[PDB]
C-alpha cells in the first residue's frame, strides 16, 4: 500500500487538470493507466529489472491513446522511480480533489426497504443543509438494517437502523 | 477448499495474502502442503490489506511462493483431560511417543485470558521438602510459584529432579511437565526415568526440544498450561515442572524483528515484559483450583542483571538462587544463603523459632563476606578472638548447607539423604549456640541431620 | 463475615438480573421481527429525517 | 423489584440517531491498531471500538492513525468499524471511590457493585503554576523511627523509595499508608505490574492491619496492555489532585515506576517512534517530569479560587512517594537519574543491609532530605540532630572498631553509642509508632538513659518502656500526640518518666 | 515505500517538459534545509568539491552526487535559507 | 448464609421469569414507538423460561 | 490571514505544511489555535514540498489534523529592558507571574549571531 | 567428530544474513545463531537398537549408533558473557576451560577444574576410572580455595597443609 | 538460472575414511575419486526422543586430566572453550 506516493503525484496531475480545463478527460485517462496497470503480463513485466526508460516505453506502447501531456510524462516519470503501482491510487486520490473542489459530497445510505422519491430527496436537502455541498445518495437495500436507514458522508455517519437501536438498548442493559 | 497464497519465506516468518473479506484474526491457525507434510502456521499480525504474517510450526524449508493456504477457523488446540496422562506431545498435542492416538474426549485452546482477581485465593500451607537450604532460607507454600535461578551448569536440572522425586510422589494429584527447549538426551533420560519408577501414570508430558523451529519452543509453555489449567478446573491439586523460562523469551526474541519490531535495550524485543506477563499470569491457584509450579531459570553469563531473571524475579514466591561461585568451590547444592528468600518465611507463617534462625544464620553469612578480603590480604592473625569465633562458626555453618541427593549419586558415589525441617532447625540453631564448636568443618558436610553429624564426627 | 455474604447477595442479584435482562432485550427483538413492516418504517424515517 | 428498575432505564434512552466520525481498522499487532480515517481525529483523543474497549490516538500521520488499545486486542480484525468521540481521557473522581480497588480507566474490579463518583476529571492535567505554589512546612509521619527521625516528609513534599529488589520498598510504602488511618490525609496505593496474588495480599493487609477505607487502590497487573500500565499512574494523580484542590491533605504512592517507563518503551517502540540511550524514548523524562510535578502543596488563594469559596482559608496538599528498583545498586541508569533529579530527597534502601536483618534499611549519608527540618514537628525535630551526628561518627569508627583496642574513651563511648543507636532505629513491619512514641524513644536514645544499657536487650528495654509509659504516664502521651511541641516543663517531665522506667525491668 | 524528493511542482514542470535540459546545468534551487546540510535540485554541471555559490556572499560545498539531487553543506549560518532560492 | 441465598435465587429466578414477559413487549413496543401486535406469540414460552 | 496547515502530530513534534512560496526560514515562529489557547511552533527543519517539522511551545495535546496555522516573520521575540525587573517569565516572554502586563518598549528575539 | 571452530562458522553465517540485508540482533549476528547452532549440535546422539534396525531395513540388529561432538569456541580475553559463547556453553553437556594463566604457568594441558564439568559424570567412564576420578575431582576445587585462603599465613593446621600438598601433588 | 528441485546432498561411506574433501563432496587431497555408498541430506533434523538411548560408554581422550575429571561418553556433546594459542 502506498496512498502517501500518490498524494504527490496525483496532486500534480489535478493541478494541471484544472490548468487545462479537461478534468473530466483526465479522470478517464487515468482510468485507462490503471486498467494497463492491472494486466497480469503487463504486472510480470513490471516486476522484471528494466531500465525506467524502456519499461516506460513498454508501458506507453500498450497506451496509445493518451495525450502528451498527459500520459508520455506522467508514465515516464513515475517509471522513473518505479511508482506505477500507484495509478490505481491516484485514480481515487483524483476523484476526492474533484468533489473537494466542486463542492460536492457522495453521501451514502442503506436501508430494509427502497425509498419514495420524495422521502430520497427530503434526505438529500436536508443533507445539503447539514453540510454545505451539493449532496448525490446512493442506496442500497440490505435487510440486515431491518427498518430505518444509515447515512455515510465520508468518515462521518449517522445511524437509524433499528438494528443499532436495538444493540444499544442491549448495552444499556 | 483452500483461500490463501503464500507471498514471501524470510527465514521461518511467512505472509500469506486472502481476500480482502474473512480475514484470518490474530493467534489463529493456518494449514499448508508442504509437500507430502502437513504444516500449521500461526497468525502473528494483520497488516496491510488482505496480508497475515504467521509462524511456521514445523521447518520452513520446502515452502515455494504460491502455495495454497486453508484457514482454520479457531487457535491451536489442543487434548486435555486424562488422556494426556503418561503421554509424551508435541506444541500441537501431537503423540511423539509412538503408542498410538491420545484418545481425548475434550480439546482446548491454548491462548486464553488469566482468572480475574478476585478468582485469586490465598494460602499459606507450607509444603516440606528434604533440602536443608531450601527449606531454611526459602519455605513455599502450596499453590505458588517456584523459581530455580542459575548461569550454565550450576544444578538447575538436578534440583528439579529432586524436588520432582520429593514433593511429586508424595503428591497424590496429577502433574504436568513442560520441557520447553531441553535436551533431547534429558527429556529421554526423564521419559526412562519415570517409566521405571511407575510414576508416569500420573504425569503429562509436552516436550520442544532445542532441534525445533522458533515456534514450537514460543507456544509450547502455553500448551502445558492448558493441560494444567484443565487440570485446576476441575478442582484437582497440579504440579506444573518448566525446564526454562529464558527459552520461551529467547524464542520471542529470534523471531521478533522478522516481525517488524524494533529492536529493545539488550537487543530483546519490545515486548518482553507483557510476553512474561501474559505467561505467569495464568500460573495460579484460583478458588477452584490450585497449581504449584516449580520454574529453571537460566542466568546469561552468571549476571542477575540481565533483564529476563529482573523481571521473572518479581513473579515468584520463593526464589532458590544457585551461584557458579559456590558451585565451583564444590559446595552441592549451590544455593547463596545470603540471596536466596521466600515470601512465607514469616514469624507468623513459619514457627517463629524458625524465622529467628533463618535471620540469624544470614547475618552471620553476611558477616563472613565483609571480612573474606579483610582476612586474604592481611591475615588470619589480625582479627580479633572474638571475630575468630565468628570466622569458625560461618565456615561450619556454611558446610553445613550442603546435602547428597538421591539423583545427583550418580556424580559423587555417596547415598542420598532427606532431612526433616524441624531437624534442620535444630541442627542450625545447635550451631549458632555453640553447642557443636569442637567439631571440625567436614563433620557437618554432606550429611543429614545433627545427629548424623555427631556420628560422623565419632568417624572422623 | 455478614459484609461478606451482602456482597455475595449484590453479587448475584446482579447477576440474575443481567441473564433476565439478556432475555428480555432478545423477546423484544422478535417481537420487532413479527411486528415491523412499510408503514411503521416510514413513520421511524419521518421521525429520523428531521435532524 | 428487576422490573421498575429496568422501567426506568428503558426511559432513559433516546430513539433519535446522532452524527459521529466513523473509522477502520487497516492492522491489528501486539496491542497497537492502525486506524484509517477519522480526519478529525485529534491528539489524545479516546476512539470508541467494538465491544466498548477505548484506543489511544497517539500517532496521527497525514494517511493513518496509529492508536493503542486499552483492552484485549485479540479479536479485532482489519475492515472493523470504530468510532471516535471527542473526549481526551476521562476517569471518575470522589469520595465514592475513597475505598475501592480499580483499574487505570476508573472501572471497579472489586466485585462490590458500582461506583458513586462525583464526577470525571481528565488523565492529563497541567500542573499549578509557579506562584500558585505554596512552602511545604507541614508533617507526614510515616511511623518508622529511621525515616521520621533522619529523613522527614512534608505535606506536598516527592520523596523517592529506591533500591534493589526485594528489601522493602512495597513494606514502608504500605506501612506510610497504614499510618495515615487518623490523620486527614487520604491516602492512594498504585500497583504498576505488580503480580495479581501479590496485590490481593496487600489488600487482605490493608484491611486487617488497620483501614482500607482510606485508601484508593488502583491495581494494573502484569497481564494488562502497556497502555494501562502507563496511565495508571497518571489516573492516580488525577484522583490525587482532586482532593489536592479541594483543601485537604492527601498521600500517594507509585509502586515501581521503572515499570511504567518499561511500558513507556514498549508502546513508543510498537509506534515507531526513534529510540535513545536504553532504546527508550526521547520524551520519557518528560514522562516521570510531568507526572510528578503535580504533587505540591497549595496555597489559600489558589484552593479557595478552585473551591470557588467552599472553603477560604485551607491549603491543600499531594505528597508523593515513588518506588524505583535499581539493578544490583546502579545508581547512574537512565530512569534512576532521570527520577532523582525529579525528585527533592530520596529513601536509600541498601541490600546488604536488609540482608543483615537491619529492617528497614535505610542508609544515612546517601539518603536526604532536600526539604529539611522545616517539615519536622518541634518535638522531633529537637531530638532527632543529635542522632545524624552520632551515626556519622559512628560509621567511621565502626570500621575502626572490628580490630581496635586499648583506644581512647571518648572514641570508645562514641563508637558503643552509635552502635547502639544504630541497633535502636530497627522495628517489625506492621508496627507504626506514634509522634509520642518515637519522640520518648528517641529522647532516651540522647539523653543517656541507654548508656548503661548498652546490650542486646534494647529491643525488649523499648517494648519494655513503652508498655510501662502506657500503664502510668499517659496524659504526657496524650499532649505530645496532640501538639508536637517541647520545652522546658516537657523535657523535665521526660526525664522523670525515664527516671522511673529505669526503676522497673 | 518512500517519497525520495519528489514533490508536485517540480514534477508538474517535468510534465510540462519532459526533457530537462531547457533550464541552464549552471543552475538550480534549494530543496531541503536541515541543521546545516542542504539539497540543491538541477546542477546538471556540477562536480564533487564545488563551491556552490548561495544567495547572499555565502558557499555551500558539493559533497553527494546522487541519481536526481545535489548534497552539500553551508559555509556559515544557514538559517537563511529556504526552498526554491536560485 | 450462602446456601440459603442460593435458594433465594431459586426463588427470583421463577418470579422475574414472569417479568422478562412484560420487559421483552416494553422494549419491542419502546423502540418503534408503537403497539405491538399481538398475535404469533407461539415462542413466547421459551423466551419466558 | 493564515497560510499553513498541519499535516502530522506525532508526540511534540508537528509538521505543516505551505505555499512553496510561503515556506519558513528555519528558525522562524508558528502560531495555532489549539482548543481556545494559542500554540507557538519552532521549526526546526525544511523538509521538502512546502512542509516544515517544528517542536511545540506547549502541550500538544487536543491538535488536530487539518488546523490553520498564521506564520510570523520573526523568530521568537521577547520583552527586553528595564521593564523586566521583578518580574517572572516564561520561554515565550509571557507573565507566570500574576501581577500583569510587562511595559515593554522593545521586543528582541532570542537568536542572534555572536559578538 | 570435531567441529575444529563453531565461531568461524557463526562469523560466516553472520555475513551471509548482513549481506541478505535480515534484520541484525545482539553484537550485529542474527537471532537464528542459536538455531543454527542447536540444529547442529542436536543431531549428535546415541540412538536405540530399534531406531537402527528400522532404518538399516533389518540388516544390523542389537547395535546402538552413537555419534560424540567436540565443539570448540575460541574466546576474546576470557569474555564468556559474549553472545556466541554463551549459547554455545548453554547447549553442550559439558565444559572444557582452557586458560592463557594456566598455560604460561606450566600446566599444559591448562585445563581449570571447577568452571568445567561433565554433566554425564561418572556413568561415562569405567569403573575403576570412576572409582578413582570421584576424588579428585573436589580435591583440586577446594584445593584452590585453601591455596588463596591462606597465602601469607607463615605457620598451618596440618590438616589443611595436608591438603594443600596433596592439591599440589595432583596438580 | 534453472531451479533443480533438489537440496544439498553430499557423497557419504566408508571409502571417505583417509580422505580430505571439500564441503560439496571434492576431494582436494589428489589421490582420486571418491567411492561413496550413495549420497545424503546435508540439512535433516535429529532423532526425537523416543529414538534415543542414554549415556553410560566411555571414549579415552588419552590425556590424563580430562579422562580423569571431565570424562566423555559416546553420544556426549563436549565444548572445548579458551582463548587463542
Ligand atoms: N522491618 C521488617 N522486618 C521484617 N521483615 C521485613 C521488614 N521490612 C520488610 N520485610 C520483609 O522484606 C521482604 C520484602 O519486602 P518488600 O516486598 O516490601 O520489598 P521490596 O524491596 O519492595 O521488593 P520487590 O521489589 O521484590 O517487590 C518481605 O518478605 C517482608 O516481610
Ligand atoms: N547436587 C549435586 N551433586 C553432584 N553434582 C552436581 C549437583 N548439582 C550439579 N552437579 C553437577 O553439575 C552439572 C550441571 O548441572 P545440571 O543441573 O546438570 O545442569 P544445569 O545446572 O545447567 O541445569 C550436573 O550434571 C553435575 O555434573
Ligand atoms: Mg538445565
Ligand atoms: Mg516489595
Amino acid at each position: 500500500e502506498f496512498i502517501t506516493v500518490a498524494r504527490p503525484y496525483a496532486k500534480a496531475a489535478f493541478d494541471f487538470a484544472v490548468e487545462h480545463q479537461s478534468v473530466e478527460r483526465w479522470q478517464d485517462m487515468l482510468a485507462f493507466a490503471a486498467e494497463v496497470t492491472k494486466n497480469e503480463q503487463m504486472a510480470e513485466l513490471l516486476s522484471g529489472a528494466l531500465a525506467p526508460e524502456t519499461l516506460a516505453e513498454s508501458f506507453i506502447a500498450v497506451a496509445g491513446e493518451q495525450l502528451d501531456e498527459n500520459g508520455q510524462n506522467l508514465i515516464r516519470v513515475m517509471a522513473e522511480n518505479g511508482r506505477l503501482n500507484a495509478l490505481p491510487d491516484v485514480l481515487e486520490q483524483f476523484i476526492h480533489l474533484r468533489a473537494v473542489s466542486e463542492a460536492t459530497a457522495e453521501v451514502d445510505v442503506i436501508s430494509a426497504a427502497a425509498l419514495s422519491e420524495q422521502q430520497l430527496a427530503k434526505i438529500s436537502a436536508a443533507m445539503e443543509k447539514r453540510l454545505s455541498r451539493k449532496v448525490k445518495l446512493n442506496a442500497k437495500i440490505d435487510k440486515s438494517v431491518m427498518a430505518g436507514v444509515i447515512i455515510r458522508a465520508g468518515d462521518m455517519v449517522i445511524d437509524g437502523s433499528v438494528r443499532g437501536r436495538l444493540e444499544r438498548l442491549a448495552d444499556v442493559l | 477448499m483452500a483461500t490463501g497464497k503464500i507471498v514471501q519465506v524470510i527465514g521461518a516468518v511467512v505472509d500469506v495474502e486472502f481476500p480482502q473479506d474473512a480475514v484470518p484474526r490474530v493467534y489463529d491457525a493456518l494449514e499448508v502442503q508442504n509437500g507430502n507434510e502437513r504444516l500449521v502456521l500461526e497468525v502473528q499480525q494483520q497488516l496491510g490489506g488482505g496480508i497475515v504474517r504467521t509462524i511456521a510450526m514445523g521447518s520452513s524449508d520446502g515452502l515455494r511462493r504460491g502455495l495454497d493456504v486453508k484457514d482454520l477457523e479457531h487457535p491451536i488446540e489442543v487434548p486435555v483431560g486424562k488422556a494426556t496422562l503418561g503421554r509424551i506431545m508435541n506444541v500441537l498435542g501431537e503423540p511423539v511417543d509412538m503408542k498410538g492416538e491420545i484418545g481425548e474426549e475434550e480439546r482446548w485452546a491454548i491462548h486464553r485470558a488469566a482468572p480475574s482477581y478476585e478468582e485469586l485465593s490465598n494460602s499459606q500451607e507450607l509444603l516440606e521438602t528434604g533440602i536443608k537450604v531450601i527449606d531454611l532460607m526459602a519455605p513455599f507454600a502450596k499453590g505458588g510459584k517456584v523459581g530455580l535461578f542459575g548461569g550454565a551448569g550450576v544444578g538447575k536440572t538436578v534440583n528439579m529432579m529432586e524436588l520432582i522425586r520429593n514433593i511429586a510422589i508424595e503428591h497424590s494429584g496429577y502433574s504436568v511437565f513442560a520441557g520447553v527447549g531441553e535436551r533431547t538426551r534429558e527429556g529421554n533420560d526423564f521419559y526412562h526415568e519415570m517409566t521405571d519408577s511407575n510414576v508416569i501414570d500420573k504425569v503429562s508430558l509436552v516436550y520442544g526440544q532445542m532441534n525445533e523451529p522458533p515456534g514450537n519452543r514460543l507456544r509450547v509453555a502455553l500448551t502445558g498450561l492448558t493441560m494444567a489449567e484443565k487440570f485446576r478446573d476441575e478442582g484437582r491439586d497440579v504440579l506444573l515442572f518448566v525446564d526454562n523460562i529464558y527459552r520461551y523469551t529467547l524464542a520471542g526474541t529470534e523471531v521478533s524483528a522478522l516481525l517488524g519490531r524494533m529492536p529493545s535495550a539488550v537487543g530483546y524485543q519490545p515486548t518482553l515484559a507483557e510476553e512474561m506477563g501474559v505467561l505467569q499470569e495464568r500460573i495460579t491457584s484460583t478458588k477452584t483450583g490450585s497449581i504449584t509450579s516449580v520454574q529453571a531459570v537460566y542466568v546469561p553469563a552468571d549476571d542477575l542483571t540481565d533483564p529476563s531473571p529482573a523481571t521473572t524475579f518479581a513473579h515468584l514466591d520463593a526464589t532458590v538462587v544457585l551461584s557458579r561461585q559456590i558451585a565451583s568451590l564444590g559446595i552441592y547444592p549451590a544455593v547463596d544463603p545470603l540471596d536466596s528468600t521466600s515470601r512465607q518465611l514469616d514469624p507468623l507463617v513459619v514457627g517463629q523459632e524458625h524465622y529467628d534462625t533463618a535471620r540469624g544464620v544470614q547475618s552471620i553469612l553476611q558477616r563472613y563476606q565483609e571480612l573474606k578480603d579483610i582476612i586474604a590480604i592481611l591475615g588470619m592473625d589480625e582479627l580479633s578472638e572474638e571475630d575468630k569465633l565468628v570466622v569458625a562458626r560461618a565456615r561450619k555453618i556454611q558446610r553445613f548447607l550442603s546435602q547428597p541427593f538421591f539423583v545427583a549419586e550418580v556424580f559423587t558415589g555417596s547415598p542420598g539423604k532427606y532431612v526433616s525441617l524441624k531437624d534442620t532447625i535444630r541442627g542450625f540453631k545447635g550451631i549458632m549456640e555453640g553447642e557443636y564448636d569442637h567439631l571440625p568443618e567436614q563433620a557437618f558436610y554432606m550429611v543429614g541431620s545433627i545427629e548424623e553429624a555427631v556420628e560422623k564426627a565419632k568417624k572422623l | 463475615a455478614q459484609a461478606e455474604i451482602e456482597a455475595e447477595r449484590k453479587r448475584a442479584r446482579e447477576e440474575l438480573r443481567k441473564q433476565v435482562a439478556i432475555l428480555a432485550v432478545a423477546g423484544a427483538e422478535k417481537i420487532i421481527e413479527r411486528s415491523v413492516d412499510e408503514a411503521a418504517n416510514s413513520d421511524i424515517v419521518d421521525k429520523l429525517v428531521a435532524e | 423489584e428487576i422490573s421498575e428498575l429496568i422501567k426506568q432505564r428503558i426511559a432513559q434512552f433516546n430513539v433519535v440517531s446522532e452524527a459521529h466520525n466513523e473509522g477502520t481498522i487497516v492492522s491489528v499487532s501486539d496491542g497497537v491498531i492502525r486506524i484509517h480515517g477519522l480526519a478529525d481525529a485529534m491528539q489524545g483523543e479516546m476512539i470508541s471500538l467494538p465491544g466498548n474497549r477505548y484506543a489511544i490516538a497517539l500517532n496521527l500521520e497525514r494517511d493513518s492513525v496509529g492508536a493503542v488499545v486499552m483492552g484485549p486486542y485479540a479479536d479485532l480484525a482489519e475492515g472493523m468499524k470504530v468510532k471516535a468521540t471527542g473526549r481526551i481521557l476521562e476517569v471518575p473522581v470522589g469520595r465514592g471511590l475513597l475505598g475501592r480497588v480499580v483499574n487505570t480507566l476508573g472501572a471497579p474490579i472489586d466485585g462490590k457493585g458500582p461506583l458513586d463518583h462525583d464526577g470525571f476529571s481528565a488523565v492529563e492535567a497541567i500542573a499549578p503554576g509557579v506562584i500558585e505554589r505554596q512552602s511545604v512546612d507541614q508533617p507526614v509521619q510515616t511511623g518508622y523511627k529511621a525515616v521520621d527521625s533522619m529523613i522527614p516528609i512534608g505535606r506536598g513534599q516527592r520523596e523517592l523509595i529506591i533500591g534493589d529488589r526485594q528489601t522493602g520498598k512495597t513494606a514502608l510504602a504500605i506501612d506510610a499508608i497504614i499510618n495515615q488511618r487518623d490523620s486527614g490525609i487520604k491516602a492512594i496505593y498504585v500497583a504498576i505490574g505488580q503480580k495479581a496474588s501479590t496485590i490481593s495480599n496487600v489488600v487482605r493487609k490493608l484491611e486487617e492491619h488497620g483501614a482500607l477505607a482510606n485508601t484508593i487502590v488502583v491495581v494494573a497487573t502484569a497481564s494488562e496492555s502497556a497502555a494501562l500500565q502507563y496511565l495508571a499512574p497518571y489516573a492516580g494523580a488525577a484522583m490525587g489532585e482532586y482532593f489536592r484542590d479541594r483543601g485537604e491533605d492527601a498521600l500517594i504512592i507509585y509502586d515501581d515506576l521503572s515499570k511504567q517507563a518499561v511500558a513507556y518503551r514498549q508502546i513508543s517502540l510498537l509506534l515507531r517512534r526513534p529510540p535513545g540511550r536504553e532504546a527508550f524514548p526521547g520524551d520519557v523524562f518528560y514522562l516521570h517530569s510531568r507526572l510528578l510535578e503535580r504533587a505540591a502543596r497549595v496555597n489559600a488563594e489558589y484552593v479557595e479560587a478552585f473551591t470557588k469559596g467552599e472553603v477560604k482559608g485551607k491549603t491543600g496538599s499531594l505528597t508523593a512517594l515513588p518506588i524505583i528498583e535499581t539493578q544490583a545498586g546502579d545508581v547512574s541508569a537512565f530512569v534512576p537519574t532521570n527520577v532523582i533529579s525529579i525528585t527533592d530527597g530520596q529513601i536509600f534502601l541498601e541490600t546488604n543491609l536488609f540482608n543483615a536483618g537491619i529492617r528497614p534499611a535505610v542508609n544515612p549519608g546517601i539518603s536526604v532530605s532536600r526539604v529539611g527540618g522545616a517539615a519536622q514537628t518541634k518535638i522531633m525535630k529537637k531530638l532527632s540532630g543529635g542522632i545524624r551526628t552520632a551515626l556519622a561518627q559512628y560509621r567511621e569508627l565502626a570500621a575502626f572498631s572490628q580490630f581496635a583496642s586499648d583506644l581512647d574513651d571518648a572514641t570508645r563511648n562514641q563508637l558503643d553509642h552509635g552502635q547502639k543507636v544504630t541497633e535502636l532505629l530497627k522495628q517489625k513491619q506492621y508496627a507504626p509508632m506514634s509522634v509520642a512514641q518515637q519522640s520518648l524513644v528517641l529522647f532516651a536514645a540522647e539523653r543517656g538513659y541507654l548508656a548503661d544499657v548498652e546490650l542486646s536487650k534494647i529491643g525488649s528495654f523499648e517494648a519494655a518502656l513503652l508498655a510501662y509509659v502506657d500503664r502510668d504516664h499517659a496524659p504526657l502521651m496524650q499532649e505530645i500526640n496532640q501538639t508536637g511541641g517541647y520545652n522546658d516543663e516537657i523535657e523535665g517531665k521526660l526525664k522523670g518518666i525515664l527516671d522511673s522506667f529505669k526503676a522497673t525491668q | 515505500q518512500l517519497n525520495s524528493t519528489e514533490i508536485s511542482e517540480l514534477i508538474k514542470q517535468r510534465i510540462a517538459q519532459f526533457n530537462v535540459v531547457s533550464e541552464a546545468h549552471n543552475e538550480g534551487t534549494i530543496v531541503s534545509v536541515s541543521d546545516g546540510v542542504i539539497r540543491i535540485h538541477g546542477l546538471a554541471d556540477a562536480m564533487q568539491g564545488e563551491m556552490i555559490s548561495l544567495p547572499g556572499n555565502r558557499y555551500a560545498i558539493a559533497l553527494n552526487l546522487e541519481r536526481d539531487s545535489v548534497g552539500a553543506v553551508v559555509m556559515g549560518p544557514y538559517a537563511d535559507l529556504a526552498e526554491g532560492m536560485k
